[PDB]
């Protein structure tokens, strides 16, 4: 009965190989990318068929990034395949308060971005998944705020037309959408021209998420 | 102008269907005695998957099966002795379907990458290599079946189905006419017609040789997730997300009867028939699996063995055993 | 073995200074697993004590029995 | 819009049969193969692969 | 100052107070460890490192618990079970007692490695749980239970037989008591204290909810362990000092110290009771696993 022995040996070999591959794959970080207006894939791809996969390493840590803006089907029907990712990177353009949507002029672009962020944050699948937030076009917003006061998008706002408090108000409005205050956290960062602090911020956020996950895996809480 | 004509034609179709309805199945099937409660005990459990499991397909010899998971591994098992025969790595880890060739030569895989990969099993080197990659679709693959060793049929999320040609790697026929995403596909026993169920709650009967739609069946309220023929090829059963199942009829061109219960509120992820077409297996969302009766609509058994949502189900050609795969990363065989 | 319920024989660190004239009563404890213990009541305060048997008077008393 | 009307017109003229006849045929087929079905009638463990 | 006194007074309290407490500990510990072990057995998914450590801890606690009835029988009337069973019980007690603490030390080290070196340390976190554990918890115990094998003999005292260890020249006792004190509280205690203190230091300023709960848990663990195991070893040290004639006092002080030791060790035998509650039943993952295994 050499055939049975060979079959058992082959099963053991291709079980050990799968176990080793799983152990190797569990050690890396996976991130999802999202954006409303310009698909949120412009800055990050350069800064570092149907889906886009990007690998990069920083200080001995392997990050994969999944860009899904080429999928124009219904979001409900394939978002559950992404359950279990480490974090979701959401891109919002600050210089869109005075602009209008291409399809219709009734809805502002930043309102659509807010709606998409609200839908993503409070989804039933993504309850334990953290969200990193990028606010782009800081210099263009700096230039635009003086000419156009921030009141077409936020009528209830009451403050002087300066960059600091307007940006703080925008960040507060975006962070206030979260309803699971005790399960997930949102990290807000203003992207800078120097392409050396964005990756550091991503590394810090991923480290914090990994620490908070290990706090639960070890059974401490 | 044309809208009024289409509405009038639909009214004539509805009137003809109502006229052709003389009696229902339940009225004339009451004579037969109901089948006893089915007690099914698990025989084997297959382990080795590290993520969710999305599809499976029994072989034609009722011994080998193939399973697909999010970890990027397509595993071909051996159900008799639990041994694993093959484990093929995947280029993309986002997969939603798999298939097993009727002759046991090739396997298929697809998903969010919009590319259908066909792998060759029995090679001269004794290992698995990529035999072909099919591209040309504009949406995520949902289901793919093998008519024979040379032709494969796929159903994509861009409201289209395609009959391919593996040797040339180019599309041969394109079936369009749906409204929403196509999420199911089954081949008739004679391998000449197939039905497709899309998100618009409409099941269409296609024609492989002609390339044109023949009949359209409605009656569902939500997305249709599974479809399968009767063993004779004369009727089929549909399962949707609104917690119901329905049995249609090709010749009568009318719905026959429905399977539903007041304690069920979760959608259906897979349906299947038995060898004689008497027992209907349905894998519900609430970690359960039900065994209806094809003639009485009476529940006759529940297969509760999974710790997560059941995603795929299959029945061998001889009807000896039924295999269920869930999101718990385990395949279980019942007999 | 827990320390709480362990066995401890009473007489420890015997002396060799008790005089024979101070002996009033004679008694020997029958306890194994330790050194032989003789609890002889003294005359100064009627208090017993255990002493080593190497004394000349103790040796004579042992040889006179 | 014309394609839908043409498809409806083409598919409207097809042959149909009474529901009772189809139901009787289904019942007859279900009854005919009731003898060879390992799920309905459990196979003895002598010939059971599992 | 050499007047002898008799231990009958302590025996009167020891006959009655001890076996009831031992029975209560036996029942509660066996119930808890059975629940934990059946929850672990009925889990089909891949086990984590903490699951392996908990499985070791549960085995050690079961080994300790199955020993109590013999000591209850010894304390109530006398010994009956013979030389072989006497030696076997002596051997089992020491290994269980030392494993139940070395496992805690290794768990603390694992948690430190997981919290501090979260991104980098993933391979050492497995090496310390697959290979080093055996050369860790178990080999010292199996190599230090040798005195019980060499000399532990039943003997007749008065009318009753006794299973007690007998030492030549009455020194072995003090050296072994110092060994017990050192191994019990100084080898694992320093590691546990340092690792948990630095974990608390690295989780203090954060404003998260989970981080705050983890900070509260570590403090609870430290307080429980030290309150369980400090006074017993303090009493052992006092007894060793008074035996070593460093402290010269009347034997009423000996009676008081013996009373202290008895009461405090009866209290401290609750470690097998409290370990399943602290390390298993306060975790969300284990609660979910137990709920799934229930049905
Ligand atoms: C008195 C002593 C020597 C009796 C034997 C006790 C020790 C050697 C036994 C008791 C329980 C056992 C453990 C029980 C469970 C597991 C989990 C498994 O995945 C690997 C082996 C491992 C980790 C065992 C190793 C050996 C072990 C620790």
């Amino acid at each position: 009965s050499a055939e049975d022995k060979a079959a058992v040996e082959r099963s053991k070999m291709i079980d050990r190989n799968l176990r080793e591959d799983g152990e190797k794959a569990a050690r890396e970080v996976k991130l999802l990318l999202l954006g409303a207006g310009e698909s949120g894939k412009c800055t990050i791809v350069k800064q570092m068929t149907g889906i886009v996969e990007t690998h990069f390493t920083f200080k001995d840590l392997h990050f994969k990034m999944f860009d899904v803006t080429a999928q124009r089907s219904e979001r409900k029907k394939w978002i559950h395949c992404f359950e279990g990712v480490t974090a979701i990177i959401f891109c919002v353009a600050l210089s869109d308060y005075d602009l209008v949507l291409a399809e219709d002029e009734e809805m502002n672009r930043m309102h659509a971005s807010m709606k998409l962020f609200d839908s993503i944050c409070n989804n039933k699948w993504f309850t334990d998944t953290s969200i990193i937030l990028f606010l782009n076009k800081k210099d263009l917003f700096e230039e635009k705020i003086k000419k156009s006061p921030l009141t077409i998008c936020y009528p209830e706002y009451a403050g002087s037309n300066t960059y600091e408090e307007a940006a703080a108000y925008i960040q507060c409005q975006f962070e206030d959408l979260n309803k699971r205050k005790d399960t997930k956290e949102i990290y807000t960062h203003f992207t800078c021209s120097t392409d050396t602090k964005n990756v550091q911020f991503v590394f810090d956020a991923v480290t914090d998420v990994i620490i908070k996950n290990n706090l639960k895996d070890c059974g401490l809480f | 102008q044309l809208r009024q004509e289409a509405e009038q034609l639909k009214n004539q179709i509805r009137d003809a269907r109502k006229a052709c309805a003389d009696a229902t199945l339940s009225q004339i099937t009451n004579n037969i005695d109901p089948v006893g409660r089915i007690q099914m005990r698990t025989r084997r459990t297959l382990r080795g998957h590290l993520a969710k499991i999305y599809a499976m397909h029994w072989g034609t010899d009722s011994r080998l099966l193939v399973s697909a998971s999010q970890d990027g591994k397509l595993i071909i098992w051996d159900s008799y002795t639990t041994n694993k025969v093959h484990a093929i790595p995947l280029r993309s880890s986002w997969v939603m379907t798999c298939a097993y060739a009727p002759s046991g030569n090739y396997v298929a895989c697809g998903g969010l990458d919009n590319i259908c990969s066909i792998y060759n099993l029995k090679t001269r080197e004794g290992n698995v290599r990529v035999s072909r990659e099919l591209a040309g679709h504009t949406g995520y693959l949902s289901c793919c079946r093998f008519l024979d060793d040379n032709q494969i049929v796929t159903s994509s999320g861009d409201t289209t189905c395609a009959l391919w040609d593996i040797e040339t790697g180019q599309q041969t026929t394109t079936f369009t006419g749906h409204t929403g995403d196509v999420m199911s596909l089954s081949l008739a026993p004679d391998t000449r017609l197939f039905v497709s169920g899309a998100c618009d709650a409409s099941a269409k009967l296609w024609d492989v040789r002609e390339g044109m739609c023949r009949q359209t069946f409605t009656g569902h309220e939500s997305d249709i997730n599974a479809i399968c023929f009767f063993p004779n090829g004369n009727a089929f059963a549909t399962g949707s997300d609104d917690a119901t199942c329905r049995l249609f009829d090709l010749r009568a061109d009318q719905e026959l009867m429905t399977y539903s219960h007041d304690n069920i509120i979760c959608g259906i992820t897979s349906v299947s028939f038995s060898k004689s077409g008497r027992l209907l297996l349905a894998g519900y969302d609430d970690f359960n699996c039900n065994v209806w009766d094809a003639l009485k609509a009476d529940r006759a058994g529940v297969l509760a063995g999974h710790d997560n949502r059941v995603s795929c189900l299959g029945v061998t050609d001889d009807g000896m055993a039924v295999a269920t795969g869930s999101w718990d990363s385990f395949l279980k065989i019942w007999n | 073995k827990p320390v709480s319920l362990s066995y401890r024989c009473p007489c420890r660190f015997f002396e060799s200074h008790v005089a024979r004239a101070n002996v009033k009563h004679l008694k020997i404890l029958n306890t194994p697993n330790c050194a032989l213990q003789i609890v002889a009541r003294l005359k100064n305060n009627n208090r017993q004590v255990c002493i080593d048997p190497k004394l000349k008077w103790i040796q004579e008393y042992l040889e006179k029995a | 819009a014309r394609k839908l009307v043409e498809q409806l017109k083409m598919e409207a003229n097809i042959d149909r049969i009474k529901v009772s006849k189809a139901a009787a045929d289904l019942m007859a087929y279900c009854e005919a193969h009731a003898k060879e079905d390992p799920l309905l009638t459990p196979v003895p463990a002598s010939e059971n692969p599992f | 100052m050499k007047e002898p006194c008799f231990r009958e007074e302590n025996a009167n309290f020891n006959k009655i107070f001890l076996p009831t407490i031992y029975s209560i500990i036996f029942l509660t510990g066996i119930v808890g460890n059975g629940l934990v072990i059946l929850v672990m057995g009925y889990q089909k998914k891949l086990r984590s490192m903490t699951d392996k450590y908990r499985l070791h801890l549960s085995v050690a606690d079961l080994l300790f618990v199955i020993t109590l009835p013999f000591w209850a029988v010894d304390a109530v009337a006398n010994w009956y079970f013979g030389n072989f069973l006497c030696k076997a019980v002596h051997v089992i007690y020491t290994v269980s007692l030392y494993s139940s603490v070395l496992i805690l030390a290794f768990i603390s080290l694992d948690r430190y490695l997981a919290i501090v070196h979260a991104t980098n340390s993933q391979r050492p976190r497995k090496l310390l749980a697959e290979k080093v554990v055996y050369v860790g918890v178990w080999i010292p115990a199996l190599l230090l239970t040798i005195p019980d094998f060499i000399f532990a003999n039943v003997s007749e005292a008065d009318d009753r037989y006794i299973c007690d260890r007998f030492y030549p020249n009455d020194l072995w006792v003090v050296v072994f008591q110092f060994q017990h004190i050192m191994v019990g509280l100084i080898l694992p205690g320093i590691v546990i204290l340092s690792c948990y203190c630095i974990i608390i230091s690295k989780l203090s300023h954060s404003k998260g909810h989970q981080k705050r709960k983890a900070l509260k848990t570590t403090v609870i663990l430290i307080l429980a362990f030290f309150a369980c195991w400090l006074p017993y070893y303090i009493g052992i040290s006092i007894d060793s000092f008074i035996l070593l004639e460093i402290i010269k006092q009347g034997c009423e002080f000996e009676n008081t110290v013996h009373k202290w030791i008895s009461i405090t060790e009866a209290l401290a035998f609750f470690h097998c009771c409290l370990n399943p509650i602290l390390y298993a039943f306060l975790g969300a993952k284990f609660k979910t696993s137990a709920q799934h295994a229930l049905t």
